[PDB]
């Protein structure tokens, strides 16, 4: 029942300016401030006056930069499935139409309509968020997803299987499958430039390109808690959930080291870390779920702490929108269809028994790799070429019928397969 | 018998699941094979010889690509390898789901070396498995216990130099493979207090240090957390006057000193 | 039912990163009379968390496994299963889960000498074993562990050298009675003290470099000596605060010990306070930054000193050593990294360091121990201050000439600034010009003072730098640079 | 190379050991993976003195 009716002081100090700005006369420990200049640092210190006039002392001064000017839009998703975007503050609470399940993560977009998001069980689905009556490939939800990604320029939708250890790249216009050789992986994001993926582990963090020489190991450790992918600036940090600390690192593409390492018993959900672009800032949502923390890479000391909104109390996912639209799929990353009139046994002297084709070429000249299959009846043959070249070892010399299966590749897709049936030639010496 | 139709129900689901889904992944060849072929360039033959390949590499600690190596489809044989881990982590999963009411049924017994006596045993595949965990925790978070010794039966010796006059709670995790979301954890031991012993680790924390005029100073203070036995007395130095305060107290206030200058305490913990 | 027993071992030798292993020793399941020795499959995986470490299959009557290149400050987990070979029956299985954390950690071996041999006690197996069979007795043992070397004083009072695969040879002969005796582990320098008949009675501290061992008998240098009506005893190096700690008894009162000592470097006289007088001193922890003697006062009570604070430091080991009586601690008390050694009653009792128990009581012969050594961690320096330096630099100082003779001096050599203590072995050789003349093998710490010179006329001197390590490993010479000397 | 064949003659038998046919506009250039012999440690290193 003691009364502390006192008056607070709040100084704004400009370091572009050089100027102390101050107000008088607010009565509680809450105060929301308007009107600030953007892209612009502050140093704030806080005193307070009692009913005789005599202030306090002051603070440190804080460390606090401004979110750069645009229409800056965060998303929201609550555990019950809700939809909410607001703008940086936590304020201009807009109400989204969709309705996504329980437990939600994060959604990943590939056009302005399809989503794709892991609930918390393990379970992908998809969502039209405009028509909701079609646009889905995938009829029923898949179990065992560990994230989920897309790349816009080759038009795949990439999720790591745990029930296979493996990736599943998916055409989102057809629901066509592919499994991919990455092992063990729990996140992913892909580099669209050259095609590599990026993936972690539990333990380790690292690279699969085209070519097994672009596999690049960047770290090995408790456990990654989730990474994203710099492709601008052309770097990659990472959350490491340990034990009792929280902390994030930072490799290039191509030093290591630690920028804040967060002790305590609140730990991050994981496939929560988000890079923020206008301020080169780094998100998380807290596992509790009222809470998501911000760092920024200019300042590693200062952790911004944001709130979230009432309306979606526990929330599991929350990304910043960007404000460009996602860009259409690249018809220069498509292999074209090799020829089957160009595919030609043409044989040399001695025991050179080669088939030839027409070399498949992309819109953007990519660099395009062939997978050959052959069939001498029950005799199988798998060859992994880099030219239209695929030199046939064991001939059966008996004038066969050779069932021939090119398809061609880049490090974004993959062609439509040619299948061509040549009669062998006849061969007399065997030696 | 029971294991026998765990290993049925798991090669069941899997030769089941590797008739479903032979259409629905594109091959990198471009296989395309139709329902009645058995031929090995199919998704069913490899998938098929990825349900043969997951039991022998279980209990043989292989991995399912080194169990599913052809010469063939090299580097990787992504049916085989996918219908191998499939059903592993079946198999262990109908494990967990197997045991799970024994593992949270079953509670551990503290007797004094310190020693855990649970009323279990290790797997049939115990090194197929990730070890198993002790876990402590204070009783006024789970922790892993760094330093014990447990037989197959269980009764474990814990190495772990513990910090003396702490109440401590004992389970067991038991992970099942390589899945970490696989884990069982058994009910807490009933609390068991460290003889004391030593020197105090923790120093008292003030509360609040003001003077309450020019002519006295106050201290208000609680005892620290890991007091390492009967707390007897604290010890306040001010710089000097050193003082000596019993256990009951956690208020005391000096007097005698000099108006307006600045001073340092020194609390201790006895 | 017996279980698994694991170790974790640091063995460091110079000019080598110091590896962390772990010991695993298991004894066999009992078995009937009527079937013979089973061979027992022991199937060991390690594992570091969720990934696994190393993977071992052993066939062996009772286990004994090395499992390599461990980590410090990590936790391993050890998974053993043990199967009879023959049927695939299974015997048994461990779960042994180890902190590493190797300064607190050793296998429980010590070093005994009688008056027979000299041999190594695994108070684990408690297996005896025999080092060196020696035709006279032992009175004095200290060692390298590093290299295996056994450095001993006989009853015929000589100083021998043991490496295994050789015979014992002697690398001095002493002509007083010897008090005490020491090494310098990364120096190579093995220091002891002699006692003086004269009527006031001293000790006088030798020493012999082990780098200038070529095969024949060598010599000991005085360096120190002793205030008159005192003595010395139990001599103990400590290379990395570059001491030789000994206790300091006065003739007539062997009660009022007092810890005296030398710095290694200058030679500059160095003082440690106990607030009690001692009796006898034992080494402790022989680790950087955190070294530590284990002193008697004279009330048959141990402390467990502290050489940078200066003060006694409170351990849970303090009071059940007490408890044994003064003729125990003050008998024979050895430590190595993990156990802390006494012998009571015919009985050798290891005390943990780390659990801060007694673990091991080992039950003995009336005449078996008569001296206790444990394998106490030596830590050695990284590979650039053990070896030749890589700038040469201005290392000789031109002193003040008379115009017959200029007095060189030949100072001792770190490596960088990174490298606080002398390269071993360093062996200058040296000639004379005139700005050869001369031609010495001289080492460093000593002064070539230059007689027959010309007055005013200007010398010059040249030299290459070799030491110990150099040679051994063939590295390439140093040149220095050679300066010029002005004579008046 | 010669009429669309690479032709490789072995040094030490001093005969001709493979001949390659090739399409027409294979090769244009050609290289090969000469030994090329490196100094030992203390020469390509920083110097002792
Ligand atoms: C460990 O030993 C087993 C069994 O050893 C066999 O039985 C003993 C009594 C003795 O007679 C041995 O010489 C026998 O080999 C080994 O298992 C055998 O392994 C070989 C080689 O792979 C194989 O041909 C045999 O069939 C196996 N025999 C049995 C009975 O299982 C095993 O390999 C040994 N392990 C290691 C790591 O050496
Ligand atoms: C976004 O892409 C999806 C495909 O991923 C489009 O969905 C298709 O829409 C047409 C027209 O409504 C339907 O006939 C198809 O059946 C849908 N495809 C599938 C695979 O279901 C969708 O229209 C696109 N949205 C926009 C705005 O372009
Ligand atoms: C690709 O190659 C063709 C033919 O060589 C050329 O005309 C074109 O400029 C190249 N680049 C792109 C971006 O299409
Ligand atoms: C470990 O160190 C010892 C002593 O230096 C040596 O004999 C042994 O070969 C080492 N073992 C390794 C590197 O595996
Ligand atoms: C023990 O020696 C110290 C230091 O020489 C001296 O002051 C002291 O008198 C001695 N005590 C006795 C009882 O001789
Ligand atoms: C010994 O002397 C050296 C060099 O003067 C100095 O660095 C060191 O501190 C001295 N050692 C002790 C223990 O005083
Ligand atoms: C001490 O040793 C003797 C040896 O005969 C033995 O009889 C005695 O029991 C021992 N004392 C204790 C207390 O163990
Ligand atoms: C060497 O010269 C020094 C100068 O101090 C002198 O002490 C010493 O006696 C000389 N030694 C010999 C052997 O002449
Ligand atoms: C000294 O001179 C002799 C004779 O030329 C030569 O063998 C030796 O290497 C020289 N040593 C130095 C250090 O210059
Ligand atoms: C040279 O090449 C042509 C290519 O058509 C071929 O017809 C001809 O036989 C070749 N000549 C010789 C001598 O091999």
């Amino acid at each position: 029942d003691a009364a502390r009716s006192w008056s607070y002081e709040l100084e704004v100090l400009d370091v572009a300016s050089q100027s102390a700005f101050s107000i008088r006369n607010i009565r509680g420990p809450i105060f929301g401030l308007q009107r600030l200049q953007p892209d612009n640092l502050y140093q704030l210190r806080v005193r307070a006056i009692n009913v005789d006039g005599e202030p306090g002392e002051w603070t440190e001064p804080l460390a606090a930069r401004t979110w750069p000017l645009g229409p800056h839009r965060l998303r929201w998703a609550s555990r019950q499935g809700s939809v909410i975007h607001t703008n940086e503050l936590g304020e201009g609470l807009e109400v989204q139409q969709e309705q996504l399940e329980r437990l939600p993560g994060p959604m990943t977009m590939v056009n302005e309509s399809v989503g794709y998001y892991v609930t918390g069980d393990g379970l992908l689905h998809c969502i039209n968020l405009v028509h909701s009556q079609w646009g889905c490939p995938i009829s029923e939800p898949l179990q065992h997803v560990g994230s989920v990604t897309y790349d816009w320029r080759g038009g795949r939708v990439y999720w790591t299987d745990l029930a296979r250890n493996c990736v599943v790249r998916m055409d989102p216009w057809s629901g066509s499958r592919e499994l991919l050789p990455v092992f063990e992986a729990n996140f992913l994001a892909l580099d669209p430039r050259q095609g590599h993926l990026y993936y972690a582990t539990s333990s380790q963090l690292s690279r699969h390109g085209s070519t097994p020489d672009e596999a690049v190991t960047y770290y090995r450790v408790g456990s990654i808690a989730s990474f994203v992918l710099d492709t601008q600036q052309d770097q990659l940090f990472w959350l490491v959930k340990g034990s009792g600390a929280l902390r994030l690192y930072r490799a290039p593409l191509t030093s290591l080291q630690m920028i804040q390492q967060i002790k305590g018993v609140f730990q991050a959900v994981p496939d929560s870390l988000q890079l923020l672009r206008p301020l080169g800032a780094l998100l998380w949502l807290e596992r509790s779920g009222r809470r998501a923390r911000l760092v920024r890479l200019a300042a590693p000391l200062d952790v911004m702490e944001l709130p979230t909104p009432d309306q979606a109390s526990p929330a599991s996912a929350l990304q910043l929108l960007d404000p460009q639209p996602l860009p259409p799929r690249d018809e220069g990353v498509i292999p074209m269809t090799v020829l089957p009139d160009s595919v030609r046994l043409d044989d040399g002297h001695w025991d050179d028994f080669h088939v030839r084709w027409q070399p498949s070429t992309s819109g953007g000249n990519h660099s395009v790799s062939y997978r050959l299959l052959l069939e001498f009846g029950q005799r199988l043959q798998t060859l992994d070429l880099s030219t239209p070249f695929a030199r046939l070892t064991q001939l059966p010399q008996a004038q066969l019928q050779l069932k021939i299966s090119i398809t061609p590749r880049t490090a974004w897709r993959s062609g439509d397969t040619t299948r061509v049936q040549l009669t062998t030639p006849p061969v007399a010496p065997s030696q | 018998v029971d294991e026998r139709m765990v290993l049925e129900r798991v090669t069941r689901d899997c030769v089941q699941r590797c008739i479903v889904e032979e259409d629905l992944f594109l091959d990198e060849f471009g296989i395309q094979c139709e329902k009645a072929d058995n031929g090995e360039k199919c998704y069913k033959t490899r998938c098929t010889k990825g349900c043969a390949q997951w039991y022998r590499a279980l209990k043989e600690l292989e991995s399912c690509q080194e169990a599913c190596l052809s010469l063939q489809f090299y580097p990787y044989d992504m049916p085989c390898i996918g219908a191998c881990e499939m059903a592993q982590r079946d198999y262990w999963h109908l494990q967990r789901l197997a045991i799970s009411h024994l593992v949270e049924r079953t509670q551990p017994q503290l007797e004094r070396p310190l020693t855990i006596r649970w009323a279990m045993h290790f797997p049939e595949h115990y090194l197929a498995s990730r070890p198993f965990n002790i876990q402590y925790q204070f009783v006024d978070a789970w922790f892993n216990l760094a330093d014990y010794d447990c037989d197959e039966y269980y009764v474990c010796e814990i190495l772990e130099a513990l910090i003396p006059y702490t109440q401590y709670r004992f389970r067991f995790e038991l992970p099942f493979g390589e899945n970490r979301d696989e884990v069982l954890y058994s009910p807490a031991t009933p609390a068991y207090q460290t003889p004391p012993e030593g020197a105090p680790i923790s120093a008292p924390v003030i509360e609040h240090l003001m003077g309450l005029d020019d002519s006295h100073l106050a201290v208000h203070w609680h005892p620290g957390r890991f007091t390492n036995g009967p707390i007897e007395g604290y010890r306040l130095r001010l710089s000097t006057s050193e003082q000596l305060v019993p256990a009951g107290r956690g208020s005391y206030i000096f007097s005698q000193l000099q108006a307006g200058t600045n001073y340092t305490l020194a609390l201790s913990m006895i | 039912p017996r279980r698994l027993r694991v170790f974790v071992e640091r063995l460091a030798t110079a000019l080598q990163e110091a590896n962390v292993s772990a010991v695993l020793r298991w004894d066999a399941p009992e078995q009937g009379q009527e079937a013979p020795m089973q061979a027992l499959e022991y199937h060991i995986s390690c594992w570091v968390g969720s990934e696994l470490h190393e993977e071992l299959r052993l066939n062996q009557s009772a286990l004994e496994a090395r499992v390599e290149h461990l980590q410090p400050d990590q936790t391993y987990h050890f998974q053993v299963e043990a199967r009879v070979a023959a049927t695939g029956a299974a015997a048994g299985a461990a779960s042994h889960a180890l902190h590493v954390a190797p300064e607190v950690q050793a296998v429980p071996r010590v070093l005994y000498a009688n008056a027979e041999f000299i041999g190594e006690l695994d108070l684990d197996t408690r297996n005896r074993r025999r080092l060196v069979h020696t035709a006279s007795p032992v009175e004095h043992l200290v060692g390298i562990e590093g290299e295996q070397r056994l450095l001993w004083v006989n009853e015929h009072v000589e100083l021998l050298t043991h490496v295994p695969g050789s015979a014992p040879a002697k690398l001095a002969r002493m002509r007083a009675e010897v008090l005490a005796l020491a090494v310098d582990w990364i120096q190579r320098i093995v220091y002891w003290a002699e006692l003086d008949a004269t009527a006031p009675q001293a000790a006088i501290i030798y020493r012999l470099d082990l780098c200038n061992f070529e095969g024949k008998i060598l010599q000991g240098e005085r360096v120190w000596s002793t205030p008159r009506g005192r003595l010395l005893k139990d001599l103990v190096a400590l290379p990395q605060a570059q001491s030789l700690i000994w206790l300091e008894y006065e003739q007539g009162s062997p009660r009022n010990g007092s810890l005296r000592g030398r710095n290694l470097t200058d030679g500059s006289e160095l003082e440690w306070a106990t607030v009690q007088p001692l009796i006898r001193l034992h080494a402790g922890s022989l680790e950087p930054g955190s070294e530590t003697l284990n002193l008697v006062d004279n009330q048959g009570k141990l402390c467990v000193y502290d050489v940078a604070r200066q003060l006694c430091t409170a351990s849970a080991l303090r009071a059940q050593l007490n408890l044994l009586g003064e003729d125990s601690i003050a008998g024979q008390l050895a430590q190595d990294s993990g156990y802390l050694y006494a012998v009571k009653n015919w009985s050798i009792r290891a005390y943990g360091r780390r659990r801060q128990q007694l673990e091991y009581t080992v039950e003995l012969e009336p005449e078996e121990v008569r001296l206790l050594q444990a394998h106490n961690y030596q830590a050695y320096p990284p590979k650039n201050c053990l070896l030749l330096p890589s700038s040469g630099g201005s290392l000789l100082k031109a002193t003040d000439c008379e115009e017959q003779r200029c007095l060189l001096n030949l100072p001792m050599i770190t490596a960088s600034e990174d490298c606080p203590l002398p390269i071993p072995g360093v062996r200058y050789q040296l000639n004379l010009t005139l700005a050869p003349l001369g031609q010495w093998l001289l080492g460093a710490g000593e002064s070539l003072n230059l007689t027959d010179l010309l007055p005013f006329t200007r010398y010059r001197v040249s030299g290459i730098l070799s030491s110990f390590y150099q040679k051994k490993l063939a590295l390439p010479t140093l040149v220095l640079a050679p300066l010029e000397l002005l004579t008046a």
